[PDB]
């Protein structure tokens, strides 16, 4: 664990509070390992709650986004020369944690190189409570701590997989007291509905393909469309334009 | 000031070495690929998925879990009104109806508590919160640490 | 017409196009008299075209709003202390004539005291066609000019029906090629049921009062609610909070 | 930038006698009222407005005039929703279906061409279009005095 510790990251300004990364491996058959980054919260504020973040994709990175883009401590520099300090960083009420996850993302890694095309929610959950199964063990000081998941996006699925995991498990040292979602999937049938109708409501489709997209996409997941839907969708992106679909009024990087 | 490029900086970055050394990862230098914000192949790969999550959120208010849902309300992506069909298929009863939350004297967004979930958009913010609404993102925050409603 | 001309307007930068303000009376009888302002373009861009601008309301000025903060010429200082150069003003491209309508709106002003509890569309187009026709006398050199009708709102009424009086009249000095309407009025229930899913939309109502709008509103005239309908929109003005319904996501001023 | 305080600003200018002077208005100082910018009672007064302008559209279609509906897509007051119903209700073929217009190298909007009437969204705008994104408003007033199609 003090092995995990970080000094200091090159271009990092000087702070009030301990940062700690490295690898967990969760499957010692197929040598798969995640990368986590913890930014605790300052002595003053402790003990503060432990909260674990994830972002989505399926395929991104937590520390790549989370943490350097987000909620964590510190933003890049252009150029990637170097860090500035989050005024609103989460750190400065709760130990974050952020996971790469699954095995292949980010930092995190597989030494079964089939690994990465086969994975999925099922198992994505079951190495996420592996890894913070040890990770309490690699940190004892924090078990009993009230803990919380957080997300956003394709972590609209992780998120609650995972915590219904940590529930059923009735592992003693995790407190878990909740979790929260943004901009997450919920359900299929009703996300897919509800993304057409505010598109439309955003001049952001005609009122022909709003239509198309209605008949195309309604009877399919968001991650794995039918041919239909995937034609559907192409017409929409093509009304779209060169816009950030991430964000409808903030400009478009070049 | 918003700098829609970042994710550039990001790569350029988690490349160098220096860092890489300095957050003990790739030590051996054995990651035999370039360090990227997301991984294509997985992306593209994916598997099992249900489609709904709807049943584990129930099973969940039935084990009384805090459960927060939120959403930035210029996110095209995985926008607001599927948010709000999502969680009113669930049924639940509302204890305070949809109202406008503060930060300072600016209203922050929207927000409505039901019997066991707690719904919060973010006026302004798109799919990644804390980037465009940062202020409004901690508040948001501290007040589910909390388990108070949003404020206003 | 040369005794309309503007010298020049107090704190007013020095500029390169001329400008001409005063009344025309509508309406003898009443002592109905109208305001406008005329803001050309510059020497080398004629002869432009001539575009009426008219604002909605109904009851308000296109002086205080089109020619204030908009397109017009200038934009006027904090306290009102003078007034800087607009250097997107639509006078660049054309000649631009703002008009104060109906009369007691702005500078526009009438005899009848009883006028103004008395206003309609059907007279504030008539006014307005009357105003057209000496205006044109007053300035002889607009005649046959390709003229244009643009506003705003409430105009989505204005415009259509004074460009329909323009039309049938068949008056041969008036070269009417067309009008412009931006976020205006066109049909009552469709405009109700358009607002209502948008709000929703955007996430200014709840789900309720959504459904209570559409239910209360749907047989009314925009600006002619039934109690049910007012009581609706009590609720959602509540809900919607202290935000600039004019625009959802630029601040409100203090 | 933005000030969202305009209206005052105006309502101190043009109370000024100075001013009034300037543009030849309340000359006889007769006008027994303070200036503002809309009038309340008349307003609060209004009588005849017929329910529907689509018959006139059409009456003007079908008489060739040039008809251009613009709309500041984050206006709420009569939002671009109401604008697609009312427009889509007038039963026009389309010429060019809803695309994506540039200023530069930014979207500036959307547009729609039907046989007779061109719809035009201004992206980012509030109500008043020439105040929120004035430059965008200037390019959809060229074109519309040329009578060619928003650009990109
Ligand atoms: C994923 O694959 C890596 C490439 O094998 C592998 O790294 C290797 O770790 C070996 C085993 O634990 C290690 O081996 C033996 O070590 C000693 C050296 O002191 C020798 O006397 C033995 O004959 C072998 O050399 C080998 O040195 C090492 N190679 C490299 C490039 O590091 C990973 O397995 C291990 O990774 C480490 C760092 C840790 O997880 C270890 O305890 C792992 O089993 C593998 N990563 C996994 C499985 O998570
Ligand atoms: C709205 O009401 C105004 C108050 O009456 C009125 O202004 C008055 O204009 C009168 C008439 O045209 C004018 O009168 C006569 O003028 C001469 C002075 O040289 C005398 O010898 C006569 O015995 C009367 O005095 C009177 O001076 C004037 N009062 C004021 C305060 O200006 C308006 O009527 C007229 O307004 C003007 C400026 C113009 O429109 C005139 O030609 C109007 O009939 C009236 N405004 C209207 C009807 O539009
Ligand atoms: C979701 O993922 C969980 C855990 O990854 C799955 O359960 C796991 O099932 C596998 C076989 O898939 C077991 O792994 C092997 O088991 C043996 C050890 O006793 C050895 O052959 C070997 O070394 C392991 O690879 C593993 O024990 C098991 N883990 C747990 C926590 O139970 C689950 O798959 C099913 O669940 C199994 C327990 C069993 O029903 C399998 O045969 C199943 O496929 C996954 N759910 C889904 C989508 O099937
Ligand atoms: C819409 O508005 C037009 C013009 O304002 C109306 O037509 C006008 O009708 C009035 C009576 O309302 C006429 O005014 C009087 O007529 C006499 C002059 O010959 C005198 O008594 C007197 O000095 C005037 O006040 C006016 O001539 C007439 N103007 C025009 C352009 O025709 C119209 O109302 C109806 O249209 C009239 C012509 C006639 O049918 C009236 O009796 C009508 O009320 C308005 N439309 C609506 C909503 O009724
Ligand atoms: C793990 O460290 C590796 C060693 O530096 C690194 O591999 C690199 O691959 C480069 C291309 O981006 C190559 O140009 C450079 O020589 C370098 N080193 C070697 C010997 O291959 C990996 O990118 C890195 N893995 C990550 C970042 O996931
Ligand atoms: C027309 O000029 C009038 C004369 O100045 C002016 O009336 C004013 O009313 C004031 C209140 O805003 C009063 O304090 C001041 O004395 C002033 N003058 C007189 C003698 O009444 C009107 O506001 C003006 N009409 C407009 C602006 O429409």
């Amino acid at each position: 664990h003090a092995a995990d510790r970080i000094a200091r990251l090159p271009g990092q300004p000087a702070v009030d509070f301990d940062m700690y990364s490295g690898y967990i491996t969760v499957d010692e058959g197929a040598g798969r390992s995640l990368f986590y980054l913890l930014q605790e919260a300052p002595e003053d504020a402790q003990p503060a709650p432990l909260v674990l973040w994830l972002n989505g994709g399926p395929g991104c990175s937590s520390v790549a986004y989370g943490a350097s883009e987000e909620l964590g401590a510190f933003r890049v520099k252009p150029a990637g020369a170097g860090l500035v300090l989050n005024e609103y960083r989460w750190n400065k009420v709760a130990n974050v944690l952020f996971l790469d996850s699954p095995a292949g993302v980010g930092f995190s890694y597989t030494n079964t190189s089939s690994d990465i095309y086969t994975s999925g929610d099922n198992r994505t959950a079951h190495d996420s409570y592996a890894f913070l199964a040890k990770w309490f063990e690699r940190f004892p000081h924090y078990k009993y701590r009230d803990f919380y998941i957080a997300g956003e996006s394709y972590a609209g699925h992780y998120v609650p997989e995972l915590s219904q995991l940590v529930h059923r498990s009735k592992n003693p040292v995790i407190n878990l007291k909740g979790f929260m979602v943004g901009n997450g999937l919920i359900d299929d049938y009703h996300d897919y509905v509800g993304t057409f109708e505010f598109w439309w409501n955003h001049g952001i489709v005609s009122d022909d393909t709003y239509r198309r997209l209605k008949e195309a996409c309604l009877h399919d997941s968001f991650i794995h469309p039918s041919p239909a839907c995937d034609a559907a969708t192409d017409v929409a992106t093509a009304e779209q334009g060169n816009i950030d679909m991430y964000s409808l009024y903030t400009p478009v990087c070049n | 000031s918003y700098d829609p490029c970042t994710e550039r900086y990001s790569t350029a970055y988690y490349n160098r070495r220096d860092v890489q050394m300095a957050l003990h990862a790739n030590v051996t230098g054995a990651m035999n690929y370039t360090w990227a914000t997301c991984s294509d192949t997985i992306n593209t790969h994916w598997h099992d998925a249900p489609r709904s999550m709807l049943p584990i959120y129930r099973e969940l208010i039935a084990a009384g879990l805090r459960i927060w849902v939120f959403s930035g309300d210029t996110d095209a992506v995985v926008p607001l009104t599927a948010t709000r069909y999502s969680i009113g298929a669930l049924g639940l009863p509302t204890t305070t109806s949809w109202y406008p939350w503060y930060d300072d004297q600016e209203v922050g967004g929207w927000s409505q508590v039901y019997k066991g979930l707690t719904l919060v958009s973010v006026r302004g913010a798109g799919h990644e919160v804390p980037l465009h609404r940062p202020r409004q993102a901690l508040v948001l925050f501290q007040y589910f640490l909390q388990g108070k409603p949003m404020p206003g």
